[PDB]
């Protein structure tokens, strides 16, 4: 639960935050769109990413908000993207974080066809150890694990982002987006009590989407797997009542197939918990593997 | 192809526009003068003749409405791309803002009354063949016992749904939607083609009745995807957790009934609300 090559990069990040101090709108110059923007801080030669959530509420709440997003200063990990500061401007709270030049895994999967099993083995450790950090050292669960919020870079780190720290920002956001891909656990959909087991399922279903190259609900028939119009409620009712999705028997090792099957168990008590997955054959095998992640990244993305 | 303001029976010499009354998803709502009035300006595409003739179909209906629990439709001038709808201005606060003010007593006799006013108003709009399609406490006004419904029929022509493959859902909307509707929300759904009915409007009254006693919306804790599944399959709260008797809680079971035909008319509901203690 500790490396030293990893210990240099975090000590290198803790020094880059001494450089910024405090923040305000005129400090930042828009570079590119990513809602989030890749922006150029001028008081510090550090390219950040800024997320801008629109909120319209009275001042006693926006200060209660920023106080709760101060927690991300304290949390620091090689499997969690770096938090700098959180300030309010122009009817929008802005969170500036570490920028990551490879993007989310859902856009690298968008450009690649499918992600080969060996790479998916590393990321699971990232995710596995990522979430285990916040449950053990902060008593928070992520609440929104999905491909769009797993970030990669040309240096080869993988970290999580976009997680549920501020219970009042949860309440203050006015409207939510729902689409054809849901990553919500069947126990959350049904309104019953939930723990980090929901994030494990959200990881399982993310892993089979990335290994197949298609969101796996509803499951494809034999015609679409050989070559490799629905309403929200029937997708969600499929997720609760139909047997969970599963990797194709032929092309993936039996350790991997089981690894997702154990994440995609419906009963959250029988589902694998955080460190049952730490000792699973599939991640013991990938741990002691040498994959050049940065190499596969820069080669298929083009950077 | 146009609607002039002299086409109305309200005598109109001059119209003044004041400050903005509030933010809203559908056009803007200004203060006005005519007496004092509420001007809702909305924008359309220059040449979308199919949605504009559909809008004239609406307002001709409202020209016939007058009822003391329904906001007074006064006029509506349509010279594209700019349109306005002019109703009288409501003194006082929204039922939404009254429900959420700690300083305000909401006893079980008074909530039984505020619900009866909405029901009367809603019987009247049904009587005339007008579905509301967006009944909610932010579209009911309350001021010392007078209760006015606003924004009826707007949702048809509204466009409050408009990202890619991702339907924008605002907090509070889904828990007013009867299941026949919830089961059909897609990222392709359009407001003009959702199956509203007199039954879906009664459902939405149920959500106000819950809200009157709970002093918050139902499904307040849960995420949106959770709400869609729970409500599509029939799962509804009750009011026993805050000590409301059988009869206050029997209202909800009738209004929120899963099969539409089991939900009352507004006339029947008016009778059921008279029989409370
Ligand atoms: C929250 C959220 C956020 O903060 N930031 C800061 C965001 N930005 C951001 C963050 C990091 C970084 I690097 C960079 C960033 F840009 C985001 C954000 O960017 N985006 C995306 C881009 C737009 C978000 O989408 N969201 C967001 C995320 C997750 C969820 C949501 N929405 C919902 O979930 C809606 C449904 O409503 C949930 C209501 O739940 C409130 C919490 N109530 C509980 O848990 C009660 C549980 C309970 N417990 C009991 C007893 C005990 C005993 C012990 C414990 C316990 C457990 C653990 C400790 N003790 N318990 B017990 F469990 F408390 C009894 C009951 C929205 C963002
Ligand atoms: N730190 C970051 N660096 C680079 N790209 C990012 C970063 N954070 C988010 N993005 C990208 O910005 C886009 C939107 O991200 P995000 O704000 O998380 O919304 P989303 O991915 O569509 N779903 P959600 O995270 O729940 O809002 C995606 O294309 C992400 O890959
Ligand atoms: N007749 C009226 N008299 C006074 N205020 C009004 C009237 N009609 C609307 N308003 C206010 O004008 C603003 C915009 O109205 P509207 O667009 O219906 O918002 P809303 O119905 O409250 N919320 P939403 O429909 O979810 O966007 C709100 O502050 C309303 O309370």
């Amino acid at each position: 639960e500790l490396d030293e090559q990893q210990r240099k990069r975090l000590e290198a990040f803790l020094t880059q935050k001494q450089k910024v101090g405090e923040l305000k709108d005129d400090d930042f110059e828009k570079i590119s769109e990513l809602v989030v923007f890749k922006v150029s801080h001028k008081p510090s030669g550090l390219v950040m990413a800024r997320k801008l959530i629109h909120l319209e509420i009275k001042p006693a709440i926006r200060n209660q908000i920023i106080r709760e997003l101060q927690v991300l200063h304290e949390c620091n990990s090689p499997y969690i993207v770096g938090f700098y500061g959180a300030f309010y401007s122009d009817g929008e709270i802005s969170i500036c974080m570490e920028h990551m030049d490879g993007g989310s895994l859902d856009q690298v999967l968008k450009k690649a066809g499918r992600i080969p099993e060996q790479i998916l083995g590393k990321v699971s450790i990232a995710v596995i150890k990522g979430l285990t950090y916040l449950r053990e050292k902060h008593k928070i669960m992520h609440r929104d694990v999905k491909p769009s919020n797993i970030l990669v870079n040309s240096r080869g780190e993988i970290k999580l982002c976009d997680f549920g720290v501020s219970g009042q920002l949860i309440d203050s956001m006015a409207n939510s987006f729902v689409g054809t891909r849901s990553y919500m656990s069947p126990e959350r959909l049904q309104g019953t009590h939930y723990s980090v087991q929901s994030d494990i399922w959200s990881m399982g279903l993310s892993l089979v989407e990335m290994a197949v190259g298609r969101y796996p609900i509803p499951p494809p028939d034999a015609k679409e797997l050989e070559l490799m119009p629905m309403a929200i409620f029937e997708l969600l009712d499929y997720i609760v009542n139909e047997p969970p999705p599963k990797l194709p028997s032929a092309v993936f090792s039996l350790e991997f197939q089981d690894f997702v099957n154990k994440c995609l168990i419906k009963n959250p008590a029988e589902r694998a918990d955080l460190k049952q997955l730490m000792v699973h054959a599939f991640i013991k095998r990938s741990d002691a593997e040498e994959v050049d992640f940065a190499g596969w990244l820069c080669s298929t993305i083009g950077l | 192809t146009s609607i002039f303001l002299q086409e109305w029976d309200i005598p109109f010499e001059q119209l003044e526009i004041g400050e903005l009354i509030g933010k809203g998803r559908f056009g803007q709502v200004y203060h006005g003068r005519w007496g004092e009035v509420a001007i809702r300006l909305i924008d359309i595409e220059r040449d979308n003749e199919d949605q504009l003739k559909a809008f004239k179909r609406e307002v001709m209906a409202y020209r016939q409405t007058r009822h003391e629990n329904v906001v007074l439709f006064m006029g509506a001038c349509m010279s594209p791309p700019h349109l306005a709808i002019i109703t009288s201005l409501c003194k006082g606060r929204t039922l939404y803002s009254v429900v959420r003010d700690a300083k305000i007593v909401l006893d079980v006799n008074k909530t039984r009354q505020i619900a009866q006013e909405i029901v009367k108003g809603m019987g009247y709009l049904h009587a005339k063949g007008i579905l509301h399609k967006d009944l909610k406490s932010k579209n009911v006004f309350y001021d010392n016992g007078k209760v006015v419904i606003t924004d009826f029929g707007l949702f048809s022509i509204s466009g409050v749904l408009q990202r890619e493959d991702k339907l924008r859902i605002q907090n509070g909307w889904l828990c007013h939607l009867a299941p026949e509707i919830i089961r059909q929300l897609s990222p392709d759904t359009e407001e003009d083609k959702l199956p509203f009915s007199k039954h879906s409007d009664v459902f939405a009254l149920g959500t106000i009745w819950y809200e009157l006693h709970a002093r918050e919306w139902p499904f307040k804790t849960q995420p949106a995807e959770a709400i869609i599944w729970q409500m599509g399959t029939g799962m509804k709260p009750n009011l026993s957790q805050i000590g409301m008797g059988k009869e206050i809680s029997d209202i909800l079971l009738f209004c929120w009934a899963f099969e539409q035909e089991e939900r009352p008319t507004f006339t029947k509901l008016m009778d059921m609300l008279e029989k409370l203690p």
